[PDB]
């Protein structure tokens, strides 16, 4: 509520009005306080969901996940230091200001109360992200990924509001999700499988299914410097959640056509993963993991009956940590050996001990070692899509086996002797490189301990 | 401790001594000595707060709600007095998971507690437990409709299923 | 098995006129130790067989690409073809196991969950 | 004493040894990582992704 | 830790060379030129060297070989490998 | 399996013994051979396949184990009499190969 | 920042000598066999001029091969062609494609009728017709 | 993390690729039989299932027996082992000895009362635990290293023991690995003093006889590596010997 | 960056400072501090009030006759079940 | 005597990170960390029973916790 | 190679792959003359074709004979513990990021250090351009004149005259 | 450095410490003494023999 867009809009001058270099220590001073506030009235029921307003109830629902989206934020100018130091102070203000307008509509977005302040919050984004994503590129190749980052996104996202105003006028009033308590079904004709088909197909192409995600890679590959906007784009992503919102309910009784949104990333979940192993670039090779175990939950969502929706949920901030942090180490050994090109960095593991640990826990979490959320948010998974059918134990089952393949391969490309030619790659990782790093790890496994704040109503 | 019939367990035949024999044994050393070495520094702080608890007496209390809301009114496209036919039967919902669990332990009683037999006794668990839980899932389940958990408007259509097809279609009857 | 792997041949004495082979290679070696020992550098070599190995891999193929020849139309027997397939197990599936699920009762009443 | 201190059975040449290799480790840890990583990879890599 | 030093191999060299009868332990040790004793072309280079790996017991690489003209020479680098006298 | 009418407790592993279970039996010798007492057999801790004959001898087995304690013997004549209650046993049933044999054969 | 003519452009036969080596030789003289050919069944855009492929195959070997480094480790200055399944692949072994394997996995296999029979060690065997009566065969007493 | 305690070393750490590969196959199944049991069940909980007892086993089973020979170096998997004696010697000791490789065949015990039924089920495992052994037997012979010789050992003290779970011996099984251990840990434990000792050389060529300064050592071998070969009077009389001598009499 | 200065962030002082901005904001008053919050937070989702509630009403029916567990579709003669 | 001189990259960086959070973790850990036991040794929960409490009883503050 | 020198490299590994097969330490020695006897059956003759069936012929007859599992002589190209130590490596040029109170330490080895590179802080303007004389313009292998006629300093300084050491 | 507590060798054949392989000879008989009650007292097979079930009638 009021309570966070306005300190949070409060922040916008607390920069700008600011001296000179004090900016930066300025504002991620503050930024970390809100923090107190975001949990602060939140973490209520619980049973028979808070609303607390006309057009906001925060999160209730379940679907905390408001917390995160206010954690990256001060996660970013520790991220975004590196190279961002080079040029000037009023351009420094405005990266910092577009940075903030994003968050803002995030706290906007996961509440909404309805559809309708969705959608326009939905689509309300790709404002602040295209200017990050084009600017402040390193290639010349960004200046196309500004392009393929519309024209998917907002390429089907137009027959939601062909179809959204289409339910607004046929059947009472949309505005509030909170009252369904009057829904009717969704039988056939050739007409509601559109409905159905115009109501979906703008989240998937979100987070992908194996097809039309052919702008994943482009937009990271080539992306901001720190992925400061990337460890953004990995919330943006998995904030297509709102198909929670709608599938659960508003036609509810057409699974008659699931079947091409099953089969058809349930083998992709087995195929993109293995078109990551002989990648060369590694910006390239976490963005492909980003798709696989993401893809999964599209697995999960279309299916009923829960079991998912535990295990569901789980997910969405299960690698929200993980698949973060991972860009956030490829950059760091990035600054200092400016090849992105994997195979350059090798023979480390010697000159930076203490970041070996750092590797570890995280290419450990694809793994999913049992006790953490990891797993506990994928044996949800298969314990129900198991009954839907038996088979699903092969391919899903063969995903745990790749995956571990997978992620060692990363790091094992990074123990062996390397002195070569390398002048470069003195700095012992000042603290940023091992401060912004924890502040995953930490309160990532640290959830384990009481895990029933992750966790959806079922 | 908890209440009797809500956790009943069978007595406890504590086991006749046979010492017949002319040997030492060591568990009376240990018995006679790790009692020794525990009651001092255990069995003296619980007593030292429970006296040092005796300061102060909170309370907190028992919670019970208020049921007029019924189940099958009222007019059908209505909101106010349908919003609440849920908070009847959401809570309602609620408990039949958690009643499951309580019979559920209750069962386990009937091994560990005996686990040779494990099947000349106990007579009632299990030939109950079966006859739990298959008064569970149906007509107390909305099945696959679980996910939305279809409160109220799926929750009859079961029993109207459970209503328009038994007793009647069965012909004949 | 994989292979031979051809650790004798034919020689001896043709070829013998093929030298400087290793002139092409041993210009650089010297350019390149001459290269890496400098005492002011503190910074990577180009390496152009690198550049020239992903950007000749990862780009510059849909650019070369022709959509003509049929070893390259050979992709539906490879990406469309078992997608098809994973459709015809499962749609036999989630029925037949549909239809004892209706006459008859293949599970027990012990199960509540699913 | 057979195999050492023996009459001197010469190191003849023939004989069969599947027995000291085992063989199984022989080939196919030179195919599993063939017939996967190079095949249902290099075509579903840039070749089919970018095509 | 074991301790080694630059004598030893002056002598071990010396040993098995002046073991072997077809050497008479009159002639030079140190500086022969082994050329004097290199007869024939083959035979002795690599023969020599058959013995020598059977004590100390490193792989004698292939193009060391033609270092063992000088008896000073084939003691010289040997130090160098096994992280011999400072 | 003597007695293979019904069973008023339906407990299985078998509970319901035909009466003691024996491990074929009779089927002359000995028409009724006789174990010890059901009520006593699963009173006590008793596995299944210690509900075969000598019963009420292996009973015995384990009273004097469970008296001295830190010893490592108890009676080395009765495990040993143990087979003379057992190998009896397991001899007296090697002899229906004997009677098949000859039994099956001409007539 | 290399400035023109970074990589392969439209092969895969634009003058084969022009390509290696104007930059980048994998051949010496355009013709090593190492000539920016290798577009074997082309129309796919795969691997265009490329001063690069079929040069062969089954490892870098990584031994001794020390004019420098030579192979895994050391990195000489521009050889590369391709990679990356080079790390997991070696060369010739001693015998040559014997599947005695499947011959022995199989071996067993012949003792799959051995399944079909039972072990039962008395009585013996003692060629017999209709003596076998596992349990019962006539009267009960 | 063990394997890999050497870097570089291309072989060392290529030793974990596979320790990490083939036992991810044989987690495969054990995730099964964890579904079977609440899609039936409605719990997983040991005491549970034994107490109400599943009638057809023969699909949530099988794919216990398939986690088993994941850890238990059954044979199809075995080319692991071998090949995960690269790394430091204590390390082997105690990965080989009582842990990690008695998993495959523990997890299948705790599973006795359950699995007595169902003729499939004992049928397939001495099916197969019996074979393990004599492809590594007929490896073992005219291999040259004192590791790895003592590596496959214990590869085919396996087949013994998965053996006694096909023939219905829970107990006389588990009583194998109690007093086994004892064995292995030792027999190691003593070449260390051969390997180190002699600078190394951990070839079974080049090694010389029973008595240059080694008296002690040289009888841990001889009192143990007699033990492993059939237990005169000796540790494990109870173990391999009341085997062969008693599921002997079955349906083998 | 290293004139053999210490540092972490930018240059003499405010970067001292801005470590314990970071450190001291970051944890030991959040992930620890805060993280305290939620440890012992109030019943969530009244399971807590469930479990007891749900473990009184089992012996009121068991004492006097009543089944346990009914699922009678919540008293039927309420509903006039249309037919046909 | 027989010597040799060790090679670490360094050492100093690390050692003088862990302390910012083992120094920092446990300042505001430990005043905490009393909170924690000698805010319950004093006070605790109790008990049930029941109570009518006339009209209603309060609001929240029906939980059995110190803190809660 | 020289058609000279190609039987060496069969005559290294010949007896090599012997000795892995015989088991007494005599066995070995008692075969060396008499498998040494075939060696010179034709001492003097042609190079070319005429004694190419002494390299022909050798091919078969010992890839017939080969892999018994040989002895690998443990740190070398192969085989078990050879570049097994790692865990130092000795990276050269540990000395730069230290922020002192770390470099109270080895006070007489800093001072040591900085006295070496005074030769690699100028050696060049000799050592580089007299590379642009001695090359004249294709040359093969690369190493400077072996003195570089006055004092090499190193010249190849220091990378591999101050090369990491084993322990 | 450590010490020269022992010499190396030559294929002189080392010494041996005297309380070396005593003190392990002691347990030369624990093999051999625990090997007494093998036969005694114990045979082949402790068994019973069984008598040929001639009692067909
Ligand atoms: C949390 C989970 C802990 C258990 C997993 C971690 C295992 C222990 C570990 O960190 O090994 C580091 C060790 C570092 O190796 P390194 O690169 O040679 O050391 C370089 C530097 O010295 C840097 O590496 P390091 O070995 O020196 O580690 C730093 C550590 C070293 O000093 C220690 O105190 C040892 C820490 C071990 C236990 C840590 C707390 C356990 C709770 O110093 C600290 O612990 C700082 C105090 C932190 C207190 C935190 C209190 C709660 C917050 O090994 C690893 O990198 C991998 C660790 C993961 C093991 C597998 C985890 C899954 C099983
Ligand atoms: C210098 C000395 C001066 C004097 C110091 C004073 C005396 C020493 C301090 C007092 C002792 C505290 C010991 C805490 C651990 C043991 C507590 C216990 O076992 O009994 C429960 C005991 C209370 O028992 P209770 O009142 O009867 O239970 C009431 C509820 O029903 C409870 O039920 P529940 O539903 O809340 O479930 C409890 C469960 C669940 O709660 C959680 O811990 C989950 C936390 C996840 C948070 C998720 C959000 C993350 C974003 O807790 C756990 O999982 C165990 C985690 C251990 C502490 C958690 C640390 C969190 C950081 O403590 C607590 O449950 C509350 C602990 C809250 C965290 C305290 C953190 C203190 C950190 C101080 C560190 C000390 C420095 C050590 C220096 C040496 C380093 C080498
Ligand atoms: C393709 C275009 C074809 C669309 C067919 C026409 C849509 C339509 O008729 O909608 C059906 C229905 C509204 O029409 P009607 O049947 O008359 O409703 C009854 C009113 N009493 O019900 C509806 O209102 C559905 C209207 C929303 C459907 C709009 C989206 C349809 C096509 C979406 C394609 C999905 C993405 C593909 C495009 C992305 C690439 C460009």
């Amino acid at each position: 509520m009021l309570k966070y867009i306005i300190p949070t809009i409060m922040l916008m001058p607390l920069t700008w009005l600011s001296k000179n270099n004090m900016i930066w220590v300025n504002s991620t001073a503050h930024s970390l306080l809100i923090s107190f506030t975001s949990l602060l009235l939140m973490n209520q029921f619980g049973d028979n969901s808070l609303n607390f307003s006309l057009l906001f109830f925060s999160d209730s629902l379940s679907t905390p996940l408001l917390i995160l989206t206010m954690w990256l934020l001060p996660l970013m100018l520790m991220a975004s230091q590196h190279h961002l130091s080079k040029e000037n102070l009023t351009r420094k203000k405005l990266f910092i200001t577009m940075l903030i307008s994003l968050q803002l509509f995030l706290i906007m977005t996961f509440t909404a109360m309805e559809l309708i302040l969705f959608y326009i919050l939905f689509e309300a984004t790709l404002v602040p992200t295209l200017i990050i994503i084009t600017r402040w590129g390193n290639q010349t190749e960004r200046l196309n990924a500004g392009l393929y980052f519309l024209f998917y996104t907002l390429a089907g996202s137009l027959p939601l509001l062909v179809a959204l105003i289409y339910i607004q006028n046929t059947v009472g009033s949309l505005n509030f999700l909170m009252l369904q308590y009057w829904v009717q079904p969704v039988h056939n004709s050739w007409s509601n499988v559109f409905m159905w088909l115009a109501c979906m197909m703008a989240f998937m192409v979100k987070m992908p299914l194996y097809g039309l995600h052919l702008w994943l890679p482009k937009a990271h590959v080539e992306a901001p410097i720190a992925g400061s906007m990337v460890l953004a784009a990995v919330l943006l992503k998995l904030g297509g959640y709102g198909m929670l919102r709608i599938t659960l309910i508003l036609n509810p009784m057409t699974d008659f056509m699931a079947y091409p949104f099953i089969m058809l990333s349930l083998w992709g979940m087995i195929m993109t993963s293995s078109i990551c192993l002989r990648q060369t670039d590694l910006k390239s090779l976490i963005a492909y993991s980003s798709v696989s175990h993401m893809a999964l939950v599209i697995v999960a969502i279309l299916i009923q009956t829960p079991w998912s929706y535990m295990g569901a949920t789980a997910l969405m901030i299960a690698h929200g940590l993980t698949s973060s942090m991972l860009f956030c180490l490829a950059n760091s050994n990035y600054e200092r050996i400016h090849s992105r090109t994997m195979i350059l960095a090798r023979g480390l593991q010697t000159l930076l001990p203490l970041m070996a640990t750092w590797w570890l826990l995280a290419s450990l979490t694809n793994l999913a070692l049992p006790p953490t959320i990891n797993l506990i948010g994928e044996l949800f998974v298969v314990m129900s899509t198991f009954s839907w059918s038996n088979i699903t134990i092969i391919l899903m089952g063969v995903n745990m086996v790749i995956t571990a393949l997978y992620s060692l391969y990363m790091l094992i490309m990074t123990q062996r002797g390397k002195y070569t030619y390398h002048i470069n790659n003195i700095s012992p990782s000042f603290t940023r490189e091992n401060a912004l790093m924890s502040l995953h790890i930490l309160p990532l496994l640290l959830l384990t301990l009481n895990p029933k704040i992750i966790l959806g109503p079922l | 401790s908890w209440d009797k019939d809500v956790y009943p367990e069978p007595p406890r035949r504590t086991p006749a001594p046979s010492p017949q024999t002319s040997l030492p044994n060591p568990i009376t050393y240990l018995t006679k000595a790790f009692d020794l070495l525990v009651d001092r520094p255990v069995t003296l702080v619980r007593e030292f707060i429970e006296r040092q608890h005796a300061k102060n007496k909170y309370y907190y209390y028992h919670r019970e709600f208020r049921r007029v809301p019924d189940i099958t009114e009222c007019q059908e496209k209505d909101v106010l007095c349908m919003f609440e036919a849920e908070m009847q039967w959401r809570r309602d919902y609620k408990v039949d998971q958690e009643i499951v669990n309580i019979i559920q332990e209750r069962l386990k009683a009937c091994q560990q507690r005996e686990g040779e037999s494990h099947r000349q006794n106990c007579a009632k668990e299990l030939e109950q437990f079966t006859q739990v839980v298959k008064a569970y899932q149906d007509r107390y389940h909305d099945l696959g409709a679980h996910y939305s958990a279809r409160k109220c408007l799926a929750k009859q259509k079961q029993r109207m299923l459970a209503e328009r097809k038994a007793a009647k279609e069965a012909a004949a009857a | 098995t994989t292979l031979d792997p051809a650790e004798y041949d034919i020689s001896s004495e043709t070829r013998k006129a093929q030298a400087e082979r290793l002139a092409i290679r041993s210009r650089l070696k010297r350019e390149y130790q001459l290269q890496y020992y400098d005492p002011s550098r503190r910074g990577v070599i180009e390496d152009p067989a690198l550049v020239r190995w992903t950007y000749a891999r990862s780009a510059n193929i849909y650019p070369n690409f022709r959509p003509n020849t049929k070893t390259s139309l050979l992709g539906a027997l490879f990406g469309i073809g078992p997608l098809v397939f994973w459709y015809y197990v499962f749609k036999t599936d989630r029925d037949r196991k549909e239809k004892l699920i209706q006459e008859g009762k293949l599970d027990r009443t012990f199960n509540i969950s699913y | 004493n057979m195999t050492k201190n023996l009459k001197y059975h010469y190191p003849s040449n023939a004989f069969k040894f599947s027995t000291l290799l085992g063989y199984f480790p022989t080939i196919m840890h030179r195919l599993a990582p063939y017939m996967n990583l190079s095949m249902s990879q290099k075509s579903a890599s840039s070749l089919l992704d970018l095509i | 830790a074991p301790p080694l030093t630059l004598e030893g191999i002056k002598d071990r060299v010396l040993y098995v060379l002046k073991l072997y009868d077809k050497i008479d332990p009159e002639k030079l040790s140190v500086n022969s030129h082994f050329m004097k004793d290199l007869g024939l072309d083959s035979l002795d280079q690599v023969e020599i060297i058959m013995a020598m790996e059977d004590e100390f017991g490193f792989e004698i690489p292939d193009i060391d070989a033609e270092k063992l003209m000088c008896p000073q020479e084939i003691v010289d680098y040997i130090a160098d490998k096994k992280d011999v006298y400072e | 399996a003597r007695r293979y009418l019904g069973d008023a407790s339906v407990e299985p592993d078998p509970l319901r013994m035909p009466t003691f279970p024996p491990d074929y039996g009779f089927p002359e010798r000995k028409e009724r051979e006789m174990v010890a007492t059901q009520q006593e057999m699963n009173d006590a801790q008793l596995v299944l396949q210690q509900r075969d004959y000598c019963a009420h001898y292996l009973i015995r087995f384990l009273k004097c184990k469970r008296d001295s304690f830190p010893n490592f013997l108890a009676c080395k004549h009765e495990r040993h009499d143990w087979d003379y209650c057992e190998h009896l046993d397991y001899v007296k049933r090697m002899k229906e190969f004997e009677r098949e044999r000859r039994l099956l054969q001409r007539k | 920042a290399s400035h023109i003519t970074k990589d392969m452009l439209p092969g895969p036969y634009p003058k084969t000598p022009e390509e290696r080596a104007a930059a980048a030789k994998k051949y010496n003289m355009r013709v090593e066999d190492y000539e920016p050919y290798p577009d074997d069944g082309t129309g796919y855009g795969d691997y265009p001029k490329l001063p690069d492929r079929s040069q062969q195959e089954r490892d870098p070997w990584y031994d001794w091969d020390h004019p420098d480094l030579r192979l895994n480790w050391g990195e000489p200055m521009h050889w590369d062609l391709d990679m990356y399944i080079r790390n997991r692949v070696d060369t010739s072994p001693t015998p040559v494609n014997w599947n005695l394997m499947c011959k022995h996995l199989f071996g067993f296999v012949a003792f799959m009728l051995f399944m079909f029979w039972v072990g039962e060690t008395y009585p013996a065997y003692q060629p017999v017709g209709p003596k076998q009566y596992p349990y019962n065969n006539l009267y009960l007493e | 993390l063990l394997i890999g305690w050497w870097y570089g070393r291309a072989d060392a750490n290529t030793a974990a690729l596979q320790a990490i590969l083939y036992n991810r196959i044989g987690d495969i199944g054990f995730i099964l039989a964890m579904a079977w049991f609440l899609t039936n069940l409605n719990t997983w909980d040991l005491q549970q299932i034994f107490m109400l007892n599943p009638s057809d086993s023969n699909m949530p089973l099988i794919g216990l027996a398939l986690a088993a020979t994941g850890k238990s170096a059954q044979f199809g998997l075995h080319p692991w082992l071998p090949s995960a004696m690269e790394g430091p010697t204590p390390v082997s000791a105690l990965l080989h000895s009582s842990t990690m490789v008695v998993a495959g065949i523990f997890l299948l015990i705790r599973f006795y009362p359950l699995t007595e039924n169902n003729k499939y089920i004992q049928s397939i495992t001495l099916c197969l635990g019996a074979i393990t052994t004599l492809f590594t037997a007929m490896c073992a012979l005219t291999q040259n290293d004192i590791k790895k010789i003592i590596a496959f050992s214990t590869s085919s003290q396996l087949g013994l023991m998965m053996v006694t779970i096909g023939i219905n011996q829970p107990y006389l099984a588990f009583l194998h690995i109690c007093t086994h251990a004892f064995f292995k840990a030792m027999l190691f434990m003593c070449s260390g003093s051969i390997i180190h000792s002699l600078n190394d050389e951990q070839d079974i060529r080049k090694m010389g006889g029973l008595f240059k300064a080694m008296p002690f050592t040289t009888t841990a071998l001889i009192v143990g590596s007699l033990a492993l070969t059939g237990m005169p009077f000796l540790t494990g009389f109870y173990s391999k010997d009341l085997i062969i001598e008693a599921a002997n009499t079955s349906y083998t | 960056k290293n004139p053999d200065s210490h540092g972490y962030d930018k240059d003499p002082a405010v970067d001292i400072w801005n470590m314990r901005v970071v450190f001291f904001f970051g944890f030991s008053i959040v992930l620890v501090l805060g993280s305290t919050f939620v440890a012992y937070l109030p019943d969530y989702r009244m399971q807590e009030w469930a479990r007891r509630e749900a473990e009184r009403l089992v012996k009121y029916r068991e004492a006097h006759g009543l089944p346990i567990m009914e699922s009678n579709c919540f008293d039927p003669s309420k509903i006039q079940l249309p037919e046909d | 005597g027989k010597r040799l001189f060790i090679i670490k990259p360094s050492g100093f960086y690390d050692k003088r990170f862990l302390k910012l959070l083992r120094f920092y973790i446990l300042l505001t850990g430990i005043p905490v960390a009393i909170g924690i036991t000698l805010i319950n040794v004093f006070i605790g929960e109790a008990e049930l029973a029941e109570i009518p409490e006339g009209y209603v009883p309060e609001h929240w503050e029906y939980f059995k916790h110190p803190i809660s | 190679l020289t058609h000279q020198q190609k039987v060496l490299r069969l005559y290294k590994r010949a007896l090599r792959h012997l000795e892995s097969w015989c088991i007494h330490r005599d066995k070995y020695r008692y075969f060396a003359c008499l498998l040494r006897a075939r060696f010179d059956e034709h001492k003097n003759e042609k190079d070319m074709v005429k004694a190419t069936q002494l390299l022909r012929e050798a091919e078969e007859e010992f890839w017939h004979g080969q892999h018994p599992q040989p002895y690998i002589f443990p740190e070398s190209p192969g085989g078990t513990s050879y570049e097994r130590y790692e865990c130092y490596k000795v990276p050269e040029w540990c000395l730069d990021d230290w922020h002192p109170s770390e470099k109270a330490m080895y006070p007489d080895y800093f001072a040591k250090r900085e006295q070496w590179k005074k030769l690699r802080r100028e050696s060049w303007e000799r050592e580089v351009k007299q590379l642009q004389e001695e090359t004249p313009v294709g040359g093969p292998r690369t190493e400077a004149l072996p003195p570089a006629r006055k004092q090499g300093d190193l010249p190849p300084l220091w990378w591999h005259i101050v090369t990491r050491p084993r322990e | 450095g450590g010490g020269a507590h022992i010499e190396p060798r030559y294929r002189q054949f080392p010494q041996l410490t005297r309380s070396q392989v005593i003190q392990a000879e002691f347990f030369s008989a624990t093999m051999w003494f625990w090997i007494l009650w093998r036969f005694w007292h114990d045979s082949d097979a402790v068994l019973g023999h069984f008598p040929y079930p001639d009692p067909s009638q």
